[PDB]
């Protein structure tokens, strides 16, 4: 308890991605505009931009 | 016989086909895709990559 | 650190909005990524370890 500031207890929690073109499934917040047929538009396919 | 009319064609075909092949090749960063460097880098270690 | 263990979080709505707000002096280095970026990528699957 009387250890100096760089030896305190710590916690690391490390998180690991599988960023890759099988199906997404953890993807964060964020609408989902409707659909639109053939035009020029921009898309947001699960990352594809 | 008409092989010296067709290697001059075979060429641009090769040297057309070896260059859209480089656009999948990353050299030194995370992808090849220019959609993805900006989707998980913020904009100072992108222009790095 | 001799036996971690390591959570399987799929099928989730990742907010990671609610992690930057921990306790005092923490980091949020990230190897490869932008923790500001990280809220309009679909992750595939994350491993979480302790």
């Amino acid at each position: 308890p009387t250890y100096g500031v760089g030896h305190q207890p710590y916690r690391v929690v490390v998180l690991s991605f599988e960023l890759l073109h099988a199906p997404a499934t953890v993807c964060g917040p964020k609408k989902s505009t409707n659909l639109v047929k053939n035009k020029c538009v921009n898309f947001n396919f699960n990352g594809l931009k | 016989a008409l092989g010296k009319l067709q290697d001059v064609v075979n060429h641009n075909a090769q040297a057309l086909n070896t260059l859209v092949k480089q656009l999948s090749s990353k050299f030194g960063a995370i992808s090849s895709v220019l959609n993805d460097i900006f989707s998980r880098l913020d904009p100072p270690e992108a222009e790095v990559q | 650190v001799y036996a971690w263990n390591r959570k399987r979080i799929s099928n989730c709505v990742a907010d990671y909005s609610v992690l930057y707000n921990l306790a005092p002096f923490f980091t949020f280095k990230c190897y490869g990524v932008s923790p500001t970026k990280l809220n309009d990528l679909c992750f595939t699957n994350v491993y979480a370890d302790s």
